[PDB]
């Protein structure tokens, strides 16, 4: 714990980055979070929505 | 079946040819929801219920 200040900097950046990654799984109202599932199933007039 | 007592069958462990239905000119309607009717032959399913 003696070096906790440096460990803290590392942990905060790691957490922020992992959060950015996890957000890719959110749907935000979409049928799927996966861009490829949208593209492989819908025609452009719907895929674009 | 009568609509009040509609039938159901499971489709599994097979090759699903959808072009045979899609391009059949005998249908009066062919409406797909959530998927394009022309991309069906490229997709896999757990199963299909008819």
């Amino acid at each position: 714990s003696a070096l906790g200040k440096l460990q803290d900097v590392v942990n905060q950046n790691a957490q922020a980055l992992n959060t950015l990654v996890k957000q890719l799984s959110s749907n935000f109202g979409a049928i799927s979070s996966v861009l490829n599932d949208i593209l492989s199933r819908l025609d452009p007039p719907e895929a674009e929505v | 079946a009568s609509v009040y007592a509609w039938n159901r069958k499971r489709i599994s462990n097979c090759v699903a040819d959808y072009s045979v239905l899609y391009n059949s000119a005998s249908f009066s309607t062919f409406k797909c929801y959530g998927v394009s009717p022309t991309k069906l032959n490229d997709l896999c399913f757990t199963n299909v219920y008819a």
